């Protein structure tokens, strides 16, 4: 029951610690007036299509209706005067953000038959590994910390989504897979993002090999026609 | 011994079965995903040619994108049109310091 | 004693900043010539794929 975030170009993906540091000095003020309750919490929410600072201050309409609640961390200002930690734990999708009311209608249904949908879990999570070892994006002691076999994974659907948020993809992209009721259609959707950075991973990989064995072409090349004019 | 042994090899059998049809499924997604025209992998290449460097100045590009939306304003011919590009061309080939440039 | 500790020393350090000079030159040039060699990579790369 707070007014509206100027989130600013900061995606907060389920079990991906972020931050956020927001240019405006009108949200200082707010986060002032929060350090008085004994249980204080902030939402991160999604910007809409053509993104707009004027518009999140002018009308309310433009923020999407999912949020994200979470507690804070520590506030620190190092270089800047508001560096706040974020994280993603709470979400929700608001019925109307313009008429806050909310609702925690976190859906998790699944068959009972739970033996052939973490399939998927081991597809899912061999080629994020394989996204790592051809294209390396993050460090890999988080990956072993948090394995498939430990059974610690007590939310699959947040690893999933944990796997998920490594894609590139624009935000638009998770708006919809998180649209998604179903499971295995979220997981099959997640499942193409991956391979769709896949695809510009392993063009730009054949891309580099093919611009630095040309230039050793030309000059290895070089070295013989080098050591021709020598013996000449 | 008989029993162990083909419940050994059932067990290879059915896994490897759970594996080959949730693959295929891979597969199946892989090929409607590469349905995904060509023009997208060539635009991100397209992108990758803007997004090597960080700015635009101390560069040829510059003098060539300043000359060029000129190009666009004045109505140039076929001929003398060409005749630029392909003189520009040469000035892409040409050095951003040699004395020629 | 401790005045040619005190010399000897200072010495050290006199050879400490110039020599520390001459590293940090050579590594300014050669890095000069790295971002030649790999901004030649990206031109490169910007002239094949063109």
């Amino acid at each position: 029951h707070l007014p509206l975030i100027a989130i600013t170009r900061n995606p907060v993906f389920p079990r991906f610690i972020k931050i956020i540091e927001v240019k405006n000095k009108k949200l200082v003020e707010l986060l002032r007036r929060k350090v008085r309750l004994a249980q204080p919490y902030v939402g991160v929410f999604l910007k809409r299509d053509d993104s707009n600072e004027s518009d999140v201050v002018e009308s309310l309409d433009e923020i999407y209706h999912t949020g994200t609640f979470a507690q804070i961390h520590e506030m620190q200002d190092l270089g800047d005067k508001l560096r706040m930690i974020v994280m993603g734990h709470r979400r929700v999708h608001i019925s109307r953000q313009l008429e806050m009311v909310e609702v925690e209608n976190v859906v998790h249904e699944d068959f009972q038959v739970t033996e052939e949908v973490k399939a998927l879990t081991a597809e899912i999570v061999k080629t994020i590994r394989d996204i790592i070892a051809l294209n390396p994006l993050y460090r890999e002691s988080v990956l072993q910390m948090m394995q498939a076999g430990q059974r610690v994974v007590d939310n699959p659907i947040y690893l999933s989504d944990m796997g998920a948020a490594l894609t590139g993809a624009e935000s638009h992209e998770l708006q919809d897979v998180l649209e998604e009721t179903n499971i295995p259609k979220r997981l099959y959707k997640a499942l193409s993002l991956l391979k769709k950075e896949f695809e510009l991973s392993k063009l730009q990989q054949r891309l580099g090999r093919e611009v630095e064995e040309k230039i050793k072409q030309t000059h290895r090349k070089y070295l013989l026609q080098e050591q021709l004019k020598i013996i000449k | 011994i008989p029993k162990r042994l083909y419940k050994a090899l059932s067990l290879l059998k059915k896994e490897f079965e759970l594996s080959k049809l949730q693959q295929r499924l891979g597969r199946e997604v892989e090929e409607k995903i590469k349905q995904t025209h060509r023009k997208y992998l060539l635009q991100e290449q397209l992108k990758i040619i803007k997004k090597e460097l960080g700015l635009e100045k101390d560069d040829k590009d510059a003098i060539e994108e300043k000359f060029r939306e000129r190009l666009k304003e004045l109505v140039v011919p076929k001929h003398v049109m060409d005749v630029v590009d392909e003189e520009l061309s040469k000035l892409g080939l040409l050095d951003n310091h040699s004395s020629e440039f």
